RNA sequence: UAGACUAGCGUUGGAGCACAUUGUUUCAUUCGAUAGUCCACGCUCAAUCUUACCAUAC
RNA sequence: GGAAGCUGGAAGACGGAAUCGUUAUUAAGCGCCAGGUAGUCCUGGACACUGAAUCC
RNA sequence: UUUUUUUUUUUUUUU
RNA sequence: CGUAGCUGUAGAUGAAUGCUAAUUAUAGAGUAU
RNA sequence: UAUUGUGUUAGCAUGGUUUCGAGAACA
RNA sequence: UUUUUUUUUUUUUUUUU
């Protein structure tokens, strides 16, 4: 999913309104997050890096009265981080 | 007679079925939801030991009446509801 | 590995390459932490700008130095909480064993002042 | 007032990753180790399972 | 610690770790 | 704090109770089927869209050199489902190594 | 079996005024139910005041250099009176008290002089509740912002991981 | 007659009031090292009455198949009596008993 | 027979110094730094100046002196009775080095800036 | 010198609890022990109502699959079986869902488990003639 | 169909109260009383559950 | 054919816990009586809680 | 409550009488810790070395 | 080991 | 590891270790001579 | 994730489990 | 290696103003 959604969105760029002599070889080099920073991604944390990527561990209970629980509000934000720390 | 349980992925939720007392057969969960949900607090989401510990306080201070409302510190019942709205908008 | 010929000809790669100092990231930290946290920063307002202790009526209060008194003795306490807000009347030295608390008990005073005039008299004056 | 870095950012903020997997981040041979603990279904999560080190 | 022989244990057990301790009485 | 809460035994006055209406639900919805195909749907209906544009995307590649090629993610992918709908493509004289591509 | 504390085997803070807090031929206590706090009843003061004049030269010497010093040594005073109660003065004087409701702790003394001048100073001391009352709205609202927390980061929270990145 | 169902334990009032106590020194756990923290910065040694409802030391180990608050292992968390109805109705067999051994 | 280090000859006590030749135990590093106080008042540049009578070299000697030294020194070697087994102490010089060279005390034998080390 | 009979004595009166390869047991046996008196009580129960009312037991069945999914998947003529229920039991043992692709829980999409209406290994042998505790609904009675 | 799960230790003595309420003699009025409000009813058929 | 004998060796003092006589508004309800379900009893540890007791009051 | 420095003229060389029992890596000495969920015993539990004699 | 050492021993392990 | 072997002192008629103006450590609190 | 009163007369001579003290197990 | 969101007593729970 997250190849095909970089992939599709980049062709928008690259459809004629041979070469492309030179002007607009940027333009779809610049709306993918492989050549952008990474700090603008969060504007109350201005740093280079600040997130990772998440995990496919499986969590819950199997059987309980908290079967729909998942994840705690401050849970989830540490699981699409690197790890924790105290700057905040 | 029952409500359905369209959760996420699965089709069975016991969580929400416990704070909302349609399985337990709670009354005083029962009329708990209710108050809640209009105060405009995310229930879905908060601990089994907070949900417990306000569900106290809204039975004892109606078969005694709201008389007692009596905090160590000088604290009110309303200073809770406001705390814990903050940290579950809506 | 790194090859240099290709972040020179593109100023997209650049940018990532480019590591901006400390210092320009907290300036903008600064903006972003006081916009988001606007009603909060100060935490003792009770400074100087009126001295703690009582302001209004100062000295000979309760020291028992002297007979008769000479002026009375108001100020404000701070609640448990640190949001609610009550005058003060009493004050022995410093300590404050004993708080009238707000208005309430004052008035009850004014009320039972006469009661206990008539009464001490009667009471062990005579004996 | 003061807003001042903590460590733990300053050390993320100079950081050289690398780029894809087809990239070496080091030059130099390094062994890492953990510990995963699996068998049946425990009512409770058993610790001293999290550690990683780095041999060279 | 109160007999003779739990007592005086502490003392020669710091005597092995580099330190000069009375001994004598108890 | 968490290791003098595990003493005594738990609560019983929560358990699940044994309801026959919640019981006829659970089987009606036991055979529901999955229709979620949640990676399918995104490459699906795709591959038109670069075919239309296939002469467009042809000259792409031949004013970039495989040494500017560092976005992997986004090229390599893009150069590899290309190849799928024209097996045979001889743009230029170099060419992958064997190991992007 | 031993005592929890062993400050309650201690002389406090000193009270000025000596009263004896067991009563024998105290009145009916009235009102004070409604605050449940500081109880008004009347009672039978002492006063008692030490003068280190009439004091022999042996004696004099030794009292002096402790109490007018740096520090308090042995609490500033003599040991009890054996031998110096020729020269203590006290005089009996009717006073009152308050207690607590339930704690029924002894607060504090007044005497029956300063009971009379608060009467006549009541025209002074009502005027001076005005002057707090303004001060209220000012105090409200830099009082109210004495609250620190931590800068929320969620921002109703986004999945950032590498798509999506064209959403934003 | 009926050996006891071990799984409910009856109705003890002292039993409920040690668990009474766990509850508040967890929520209170925090504030008992600003206490320390502000004292020792200092350089000033006092009392902290406060810890004295709300401390750890004051809760104790109590026989959850019982109610007495002596006798009690941190490994059986069980009484005397406790452990030989346990042991004697067939139940740590799975976990590795072996009364075999002395 | 009743050596003192015991069989491996173990000394948890002392401290080497990188410069010249000269050791000594924890007791005499107490009476070192509180004797050499003037060099390091000076150093940085009343509450601050309350241990300056303790500068004095017989007041040390005295029954007040005796007394100060002994509290400041806790006996890290004495510990609970529960501490047996492989809870043991450890040797304490750690703690006692980083003290004696950030506080740049002169050493006895020859005039050094922070120059000690842990042996 | 007995070596393999005198193994494990190291560890048995010379190391800490908190400093050995010894796992705690109360833990698991805490919620173990209780979810057996819930199948023995609600078990027989649970059976009895199922089979209070044999005939037209599936048109409830049936009516309900109208309203979740609409189309009866299971839809089958009047001449064949449409399911036969069994008698199945909520869990209450608050399991972790472990990664374990060889687990027999792990991969539970439902909070209800069959239950043996037979069995003929009783888990709670007992080592002599005492019963099982709880087993006695009627109180006793005395000669007197 | 509704069945309330109860302690096993509560069905054994249910069964004493009301095995001897109309069959023995019970004496003491206050015994009777709020021995009426607890084994009178069934669990599953009570109105309000703690 | 045990105890009885033949070796070794711990005691009529000063000290720790406990039973008991004498104090107590409270000084922990108690076992067993003479070869012992008797003295660290269900004290595998009492400086608050463990504590059942008395005082005080909601 | 535990330990330590200093100080030191607390009460004891009485009795070869008598009562408690050991089936030998027994008896007699000496040394170490594991648990008792902060410290907190001379008892109980538990390991190791020297290890004699008699008619039992 | 005739340019070698410079010395007491424990209660799980070289699988 | 303890009594070691070995080896200096007095081949002890005088080696008993409790009493306490005073400090070491745990603990929220164990204080006054 | 706490939740169905009583740590009170009455156990040797009517008691369920456990156990101390004395006696026994052979063809 | 990076220094600031606003602010009136000798009377900082000890002094006859």
């Amino acid at each position: 999913n997250q190849k095909v959604t970089a992939v599709q969105h980049a062709l928008r760029q690259i459809s004629l309104d041979p070469t492309m002599d030179a002007e607009k070889v940027e333009a779809v080099l610049s709306v993918l997050p492989e050549n952008f920073p990474s700090d603008a991604l969060h504007p109350h944390h201005p740093f280079r890096n600040h997130f990772g990527f998440e995990s496919s561990v499986p969590y819950g209970v199997v059987g309980s009265i908290s079967m729909g629980k998942g994840r705690k509000k401050i849970e989830k934000e540490l699981a699409r981080l690197r790890y924790p720390t105290l700057q905040r | 007679p029952e409500a359905p349980q369209p959760p996420a992925g699965l089709h069975w939720s016991w969580w929400e079925l416990y704070v909302k007392g349609v399985n337990p057969e709670y009354p005083p969960r029962q009329r708990m939801f209710a108050f809640l949900t209009a105060q405009g607090v995310d229930v879905l989401e908060m601990e089994i030991r907070e949900i417990e510990d306000v569900t106290r306080w809204l039975e004892m201070s109606n078969v005694y009446g709201e008389k007692f409302p009596r905090f160590p510190y000088d604290v009110t019942f309303q200073d809770k509801i406001e705390a814990l709205k903050e940290k579950y908008p809506l | 590995e790194e090859d240099d010929s290709v972040y020179r000809q593109f100023a997209c790669m650049r940018r990532v390459r480019e590591e901006p100092r400390l210092r320009t990231a907290l300036e903008s930290f600064k903006v972003a932490s006081k916009n988001a946290t606007k009603t909060r920063g100060r935490a003792w307002s009770v400074y100087e700008g009126w001295p703690p202790r009582s302001r209004v009526r100062v000295g000979d209060e309760y020291s028992k130095v002297g007979p008769l008194q000479r002026r009375a003795f108001v100020f404000n306490r701070v609640d448990g909480t640190g949001r609610r807000r009550e005058p003060t009347l009493a004050f022995c030295c410093g300590n404050k064993p004993v708080l009238l608390l707000s208005e309430a008990e004052f008035e009850a005073l004014v009320k039972k002042l006469p009661w206990i005039k008539h009464e001490m008299a009667e009471f062990k004056k005579l004996l | 007032g003061r807003t001042f870095v903590t460590p733990l950012t300053k050390l993320q903020h100079q950081a050289a990753l690398p780029r894809s997997p087809l990239h070496a981040r080091f030059d130099f041979p390094h062994t890492v180790h953990y510990d995963v603990f699996w068998g049946p279904p425990q009512v409770e999560e058993e610790p001293n399972k999290s550690g990683c080190w780095v041999s060279f | 610690c109160m007999n003779k022989k739990n007592r005086l244990a502490l003392r020669k057990r710091r005597r092995r770790m580099g330190e000069r301790v009375s001994l004598r009485y108890r | 704090g968490r290791q003098m809460m595990k003493w005594y035994w738990p609560s019983k006055y929560m358990l699940q109770d044994v309801q026959m209406a919640q019981y006829f639900q659970m089987q009606a919805m036991r055979f529901a089927p999955r229709p979620a195909h949640v990676s399918l749907t995104t490459l699906s209906a795709t591959m038109e869209q670069c075919w239309k544009k296939r002469d467009a995307v042809r000259a792409f590649f031949q004013s970039i050199d495989e040494k500017v090629l560092r976005e992997n993610p986004t090229l390599q992918d893009l150069y590899g489902l290309y190849r799928t709908l024209c097996p045979d493509d001889p743009l230029r004289t170099p060419v992958d190594p064997a190991l992007w591509r | 079996t031993r005592g929890f504390r062993w400050d309650l085997c201690q002389r406090g803070r000193r009270r000025w005024v000596h009263i004896n807090y067991p009563p024998r031929n105290r009145s009916t206590v009235q009102m004070l139910d409604e605050s449940h706090e500081k109880l008004v009843f009347v009672c039978n003061g002492y006063i008692d005041r030490l003068d280190p004049r009439l004091l022999p030269e042996r004696l004099r010497k030794r009292l002096e250099r402790n109490r007018k010093a740096a520090l308090t040594r042995f609490d500033g005073k003599l040991p009890w009176g054996q031998a110096v109660e020729s020269a203590i003065k006290r005089i009996h004087t009717p006073c009152l008290a308050f207690a607590q409701a339930h704690s029924h702790h002894l607060l504090e003394a007044f005497s029956m002089a300063e009971v009379l001048e608060i009467e006549k100073l009541i025209p002074e001391i009502r005027e001076a509740f005005k002057a707090s009352k303004a001060k209220l709205a000012e105090q409200e609202a830099q009082d109210k912002f004495t609250r620190h927390v931590s800068v929320d980061l969620v921002d109703l929270k986004e999945d950032p991981v590498s798509f999506p990145f064209t959403l934003k | 007659l009926n050996p006891p169902p071990i799984a409910f334990p009856s109705f003890n009032r002292r039993c409920q009031k040690d668990w009474l106590a766990r509850r508040a020194f967890a929520e209170n756990e925090v504030n008992g090292r600003i206490y320390k923290n502000v004292y020792q910065n200092l350089g000033f040694k006092g009392p902290i009455p406060i810890l004295n409802k709300v401390g750890q030391y004051r809760i104790r180990m109590r026989c959850i198949s019982g109610g007495y608050s002596r006798g009690i292992f941190r490994f059986t968390r069980m009484a005397r009596m406790g452990m030989l109805q346990l042991a004697r109705e067939g139940w740590l067999k799975k976990y590795g008993y072996r009364p075999g051994l002395f | 027979a009743r050596r003192v280090g015991g069989i491996g000859r173990r000394c948890f006590l002392t401290l080497h110094c990188s410069a010249c030749s000269f050791f000594f135990q924890t007791s005499d590093a107490i009476k070192l730094i509180l004797t050499q106080q003037h060099h390091i008042l000076r150093k940085k540049g009343a509450s601050k100046f309350s241990l300056l009578p303790l500068a004095d070299a017989s007041l040390l000697l005295k029954r007040r002196g005796a007394l100060v030294l002994r509290s400041l020194h806790g006996d890290p070697l004495v510990g609970s009775r529960r501490q047996r087994g492989e809870f043991a102490p450890q040797a304490p010089t750690a703690e006692m080095a980083k003290m004696l060279n950030k506080s740049c005390v002169p050493c006895p034998r020859c005039k050094r800036e922070g120059r000690w080390e842990e042996g | 010198a007995f070596r393999y009979r005198r193994e494990g004595q190291f560890t048995k009166f010379r190391v800490h609890f908190d400093r050995s390869g010894f796992r705690p047991y109360i833990d698991e046996l805490k919620w173990e022990i209780m979810d057996w008196h819930y199948k023995r009580a609600m078990g027989p129960q649970m059976k009895k109502t199922l089979m209070s009312y044999q005939e037209g037991s599936e048109k409830l069945q049936y009516m309900h699959d109208l309203i979740a999914l609409g189309t009866a998947k299971a839809k089958f003529p009047h001449a064949t079986k449409r399911f036969f229920f069994v008698p199945a039991l909520p869990v209450t043992i608050p399991y972790r869902r472990s990664s374990n692709p060889f687990c027999l829980l792990s991969a539970n999409k439902t909070g209800w488990l069959q239950w043996s209406p037979k069995q003929r290994v009783p888990f709670p042998q007992p080592l002599g003639k005492r019963k099982v505790g709880g087993t006695d609904p009627q109180p006793p009675v005395f000669p007197k | 169909a509704k069945h309330r799960f109860f302690d096993p230790l509560f069905r054994r003595r249910r069964l004493s109260f009301l095995d001897r309420f109309a069959r023995e003699r019970i004496k003491g009025e206050k015994a009777r009383q709020l021995g009426a409000q607890l084994y009178v009813k069934h669990p599953d058929q009570k109105p309000v559950w703690p």
